[PDB]
């Protein structure tokens, strides 16, 4: 029951710090620019959803759009895979963002 | 510089899996500072700044007043713009509101701030003088005409430019020592190859405060506006934010490219180069 | 603080 004006999330995965293996840091989802604001947001790690996964506020932005930020503790090795899966309704299905070190 | 308090509220319909959903958050800058949610279990204003929670049990009283009065009021909104546009009580529709103010260096009101939007889309909005609105439809124009008979510019102008600029003011003296503050971003430069004949750089923005930041790529001096790859600012978690640039070059030219970054920690622009 | 008057539209 979308109403007004579809817009697709804009999706980045990636650490609050350069990550090192070892190193305690956070893991974070930012999806932003996105209407309506029903959204669905899960950190994986190894193909599967993470548990312990907080969240920010929803707000928006000047334009009215959404933004939302998804994060958890995480320490990086360099063996273990993490990503971002995202559900809306502009999505024909969910997408999986694989966080990649160097964005 | 100048500074900006703002409030943003969505009030969201879910027809047959429960009531409408109300959030608010309160921001100081690019500082968020307090949180109502509708669904929550506290139903208070909660602190989300270390800086807001020095306020007494009658701030939060207060608070939590008005804001779960905004909430009972744009859920009934939601049912009137229902009916002003005849839609269908199977759809989920949004109503979006934004007010607050910004001041100078030195505490002056600069602007106020009172303007909803519904579905996505401007409804009506306050205008810069404080005494008249701008309503985007026909829908807008019933509420604006309404609103005129009540004379409710008056009363949200005395906010803007009264309760808006004083708690505005006391929230940056009590937060003084992380609001007023400057973070300039960490710069560095990375590079990845695609293929044998190209590979990306990528210019990168890290760790600062305030969000807004300008990175741009030339060429030779030409500004690069249209091969760039622009990333939305996003935030690290920690109250700094992120940002990168990436421009795709072939393979041998990487000197020819040069980043620039402005932000108003930094005394003057950088340029980096490869 | 936040406004201490809403109405309906």
């Amino acid at each position: 029951g979308s109403s007004g004006i579809q817009r697709t999330p804009k999706i980045q995965v990636y650490s609050r710090h350069p990550a090192e293996n070892g190193k305690s840091n956070f893991l974070n989802c930012y999806v932003s620019g996105f209407h309506p604001s029903d959204i669905e947001v899960d950190l994986l790690k190894n193909g599967e959803r993470i548990e312990k996964v907080e969240h920010s506020d929803l707000s928006f932005s000047k334009d009215w759009s959404f933004y939302l930020l998804y994060y958890t503790e995480f320490t990086p090795t360099e063996k273990d895979e993490y990503a971002c899966r995202v559900n809306h309704v502009t999505l024909s299905q969910p997408k999986i963002v694989k966080w990649d070190r160097d964005m | 510089g100048s500074h900006s308090m703002r409030y943003f509220s969505t009030s969201v319909s879910r027809p047959g899996r429960g009531e409408p959903r109300f959030i608010a958050v309160g921001y100081v800058d690019d500082t968020q500072f307090v949180r109502f949610d509708s669904d929550a279990a506290s139903q208070r204003m909660e602190p989300r700044a270390p800086w807001i929670e020095q306020e007494g049990p009658e701030y939060w009283d207060e608070e939590t007043g008005k804001v779960k009065a905004h909430s009972q009021t744009d859920r009934e909104n939601l049912r009137i713009a229902l009916r002003y546009y005849n839609q269908s009580e199977a759809g989920s529709h949004t109503l979006q509101m934004m007010f607050g103010c910004d001041v100078g260096s030195d505490g002056r009101f600069l602007r106020g701030y009172h303007q909803y939007a519904y579905d996505g889309k401007d409804y009506i909005a306050l205008k810069e003088d404080l005494r008249s609105w701008t309503a985007a439809d026909m829908a807008a124009q019933i509420t604006k005409r309404k609103w005129e008979a009540a004379h409710v510019a008056e009363q949200q102008r005395a906010y803007l430019e009264g309760t808006c600029v004083d708690g505005l003011r006391r929230y940056l003296e009590n937060g003084k020592e992380t609001l007023q503050r400057t973070d300039p971003p960490k710069t560095h430069m990375t590079h990845h190859p695609i293929s044998d004949h190209e590979a990306t750089l990528r210019c990168w923005a890290l760790g600062f405060y305030p969000a807004e930041i300008t990175l741009t790529w030339q060429r030779d001096g030409e500004d690069q506006t249209q091969d760039t790859e622009l990333v939305e600012t996003r935030p690290a978690g920690d109250g700094t934010f992120q940002k990168w640039a990436a421009v795709v070059v072939p393979s041998g030219e990487e000197q020819r490219y040069t980043c620039h970054v402005q932000h108003e920690g930094l005394p003057k622009p950088l340029t980096l180069r490869w | 603080t936040y406004i201490k008057w809403p109405w309906w539209v």
